[PDB]
């Protein structure tokens, strides 16, 4: 007999729900990869025995994000075009585990100064029954993880 | 000026002085013009972008003007782009336009003003001039009251003197450029102080270190002093508030800078559903920029938990009263790095 | 125009301006037109599908026409498909056309019209202008005075101003293309405020912050002023009610949005038989609706049984003597959600 | 109940049907894959710790699509045989998702001065029940993505 | 999130855009090479014990520049083969790192009286996949930077 | 890591440039402009802290 | 392991440090800071445990 506010306390959440928002706008996404913290080690080790290890360099994060084509709407493809030289437009991601009909977060990450590299196009195939879908691939750094 | 008939090249010869052009995010002064100055007129702005843009609108460069020494000693400084707004409608016009920084009195009485639109909550920093008399040790306390206690003012004691101004130049707008040229180099938590002006400037009158040491204590008037390594330089960094709190120039202009910044990150929450994704992205928005802002080195904490916090929630900061009034309320702290304004030497005979 | 005799191709150099088409399902407006206007007649309203098909209408893009360049800054923007009535025939067309919504004064007294169709059954929404003279926040509130308080209104003050259109640009006609462009990308339910204006748009008055508090209250007048980071925006969703209930733009236009959907559900329920299959089919149509609505975003609600609520019966609705007169009643209920406009920083200087 | 101009506008969009057109002629394809953006991405690093991250340079466009053989026609093969020594006939390539019967595009991807590379041979198989397919492979530059 | 005109002012500069201008004339480069300052130093030492460093001598600067051969132009050899007994024309070059489509330049380097030596010609090889390219070399004197 | 704090300190006298190196523009390449600069000088010594 | 047994032993005489060398500061490393010492003496000796 487990009440319906414990569920909201002791069981692991789901993740088939949640919202992505790429800077000031929010749109829905398919899914979410990539996202994890990294770190080198060093390994210090001299003759008497001891040994050192250390956490060291951390690693560049690297996100990819799958959506759908939808007919009006190419706003992935209009931030990837936008590179000139070295200068893009950054901006921050977050995705958020919610409820059934979010109104309420559960977990939160946050990414900071990611930009596109990589945008990827359907693969038209005239024997398949698939929506057309989009991977974009994001580099960027600092994922934290917020409670609530 | 010149006509162009034949294309050719054209080798006319006259003197004209030419400054270099800067950019400053952080700094947009608005000199305030006194009036009988015929070519601006009264209740709008004339931004002016570079020296050249300001040589435009007046004919002949000025050895007589107040205003045209101080925007020529601003520009070789190397200021931005600045607004010129006179001196009695100087209060309608600053409330228009957004990104103002600076309020600089370039030699006006803008005392009546400074206290009416220098809030805690608005972003203006006002620096003005110091009195042009030559002062004492002995009147001191007497020429600290003049100015008000206001923790968003800074008072600059010399006016300063060129070879090329006739009239001696206020010593505000040459800080004005001073204040663009230290965010640009090295941030806006660096105070401005120990730093060389690149125009041809000396002070009017050399200052004791003991009459300094009267106008540092209680309504700080920092003060531009000639040393013979350095050349004249700028030698304060305090507001005119004595508390602790709001003491440096540093601190009081960080904390404007970021309240700008979180301006511009809290204008997409704008009219946004009131619910918890919003507090949320909210949240998120002010985490990044105080956590890049901490790895420039702008606030202070060994940890990153030290420097800053960020506190949105229904339990924490809003009533669910505030929520439907519409109300959203956010709690930032932020730990600012202090100067190091005294320095002992001790010197001893005996080696050990 | 063109004249083509061989098939070849032609390269006939000409300067005209053309916009992109968008189609629009929430927002189709009504522009009053003025008398002495010789290009449409009384009494028949004249569908524009596009700014091409208005280009076709007149010869020439006229600079001096308050029409013109109210009708070019409605389709820069975004705007669908308008009609196009006489003011003076305003109130015998606005009844015929079915699926008008927005009423749109492009710098047009129809304040006598308003008062007469905007009722609460039926679904017109009526934006219009503000006063064309630069206000004050001193006479403030006999401003509002001139406007009633009907809560179907909204009065956007500043007449915007362009390099292309020589006179300035009634406010409203931008407006009711950043209402069929905020629908389209977010929906019906987020309010048209800090939206960028995408035409070459900017407002005549610089308005501060302390004016707009003055008008933001009572009989509230929204204003687009302009952000150095954003540009030209709107930046008010308010009406003119200021009861609690219809205080805002996305509410009341959710409402006119949700009824007339629901006017089309119960369009195939006329001349049914009234029993009780009909009313299981007139509830379950408005559920299918409500429920899609409401997984929208649309409604506010965690639990779906909170968001609305549906109630016809024999029993609970109407009466036996009700339904023999022919009548059939059902009982809607939402909960719409309400934007958030005010937003608190609080700053602290310590960190804890 | 939604209408069928919702889902002209809502709804995402079937790769299955789409229109190929290389140059002035326009043939049909089996499928069509690879056709993505990407970039690389430029790290700089300094002892005070700040970690820059560019866009780099762009990556050349490696395009595959795949058709049936017909008994008349060879023009995939004749295009790829007119290489000389650096010398062929670059053409743009465009795809575009339509509707049935297709009067209506919903999406377009244009590229650039494509030229062929890699034509593959049917695999002759006495023990298959398949159609003779062959794949060429296109060698271009600057994929864009057009709305309708 | 950093805005796209911050990238501008604090983020470093990519070299692969680049303009080289040789005299009147600019021509496209592959590569440029060399073209550093560099002193000799001056070392006196007396018995006392204070020992003086100084700069010194300045060094002669030789610069590299490669470009792949194109079919109806040598303007590279044109200019290395007109040269008589010790009579050639020396001209100025500039190196401008620019944005993409480079109407801005970001920084110059400027070349003084620069002479061709060493005219380099492509190694014919019947087995690589190579562009034929050309070094030319430089020896000129005074390397100045200059701000944008 | 974000540097309040000294672990270990190097110290140069009287450093003077020579060499000066541009950099190698490369239109193949996806690094950035880098430049190194020489020194000679005297007295290196080594700091605890 | 955890030395209480020598099992070879080479002895120098006399020795005295030229050319410390200090670590190559790197921003792009993942390794420790490491310093080279290096001894010029007479005398190398192997003695049997």
């Amino acid at each position: 007999s487990t009440s319906t506010s414990q569920i909201a306390v002791e069981y692991p959440i789901p993740v088939y729900r949640f919202i992505v928002s790429v800077g000031d706008e929010k749109i829905p996404f398919n899914s979410v990869s990539g996202l994890d913290i990294s770190y080198d080690t060093i390994e210090y080790r001299d003759g008497v025995g001891n040994w050192f290890k250390m956490p060291g360099q951390s690693q560049s994060t690297n996100i990819t994000l799958r959506k759908g084509v939808f007919p009006g709407k190419t706003e992935l493809f209009d931030w990837i075009n936008s590179i000139q030289l070295n200068q893009v437009e950054k901006k921050d991601i977050t995705i958020s585990l919610t409820n059934d009909a979010g109104t309420e977060l559960l977990m939160t990450w946050n990414v900071s100064n990611a930009f596109p590299t990589s945008l990827t196009s359907p693969s038209f195939d005239a024997t398949s029954n698939d929506i057309a879908v989009q991977e974009i691939t994001l580099m960027a750094d600092r994922v934290i993880m917020q409670a609530v | 000026t010149t006509v162009t008939s034949y294309p050719g090249v054209y080798i006319e010869e006259l003197n004209s002085l030419a400054l270099s052009v800067s950019n400053s995010a952080t700094a947009v002064p608005v000199f305030a013009v006194d009036e009988q100055n015929q070519y601006i007129s009264e209740d709008n702005a004339i931004r002016i972008n570079s020296w050249m843009d300001y040589l435009n609108l007046i004919g002949n460069f000025n050895n007589e003007d107040k205003l045209d020494v101080s925007v020529r000693a601003y520009f070789a400084n190397g200021g931005g782009y600045c607004y010129l707004v006179k001196t009695t409608s100087l209060e309608k016009i600053i409330p228009t336009l957004d990104d103002v920084t600076l309020l600089v009195a370039a030699g006006e009485d803008i005392k009546t003003t400074v206290d009416v639109l220098c809030q805690p909550g608005k972003g203006l920093f006002a620096v003005f001039d110091g009195p042009e008399t030559e002062l004492t040790i002995n009147g001191a306390e007497e020429a600290k009251q003049a100015y008000t206690a206001t923790p968003f003012a800074a008072v600059y004691y010399p006016w300063l003197k060129a070879d090329w101004a006739n009239i001696d130049i206020p010593p505000s707008a040459v800080m004005a450029g001073v204040y663009a040229s230290v965010d640009l180099s090295r941030g806006v938590w660096k105070a401005p102080a120990n730093v060389a002006l690149k125009g041809g400037l000396e002070p009017k009158f050399l200052v004791t270190d003991e009459l300094q040491g009267e106008y540092n204590t209680g309504r700080a008037i920092n003060m531009i002093r000639n040393f013979s390594n350095t050349g004249t330089t700028v030698w304060g960094a305090r507001t005119l508030e004595d508390k602790d709190n709001w003491r440096y120039v540093p601190v009081r202009r960080l904390f404007n800078s970021v309240e700008r910044d979180i301006k511009r990150a809290m204008s997409f929450a704008m009219f946004e559903p009131n619910n918890q994704p919003t507090w949320e992205r909210v949240r998120a928005a002010i985490s990044n920029y105080l956590y890049s802002l901490w790895q420039q080195g702008g606030l202070a904490g060994s940890k990153e938990e030290d420097a800053y916090f960020v506190q949105i929630g229904k339990g924490i900061t809003m009533t669910q009263e505030q929520i439907d009034a519409g109300q959203m309320i956010v709690k930032v702290g932020l730990a600012a790095v202090r100067p190091a304004e005294f320095i002992i030497l001790q010197f001893t005979q005996d080696v050990e």
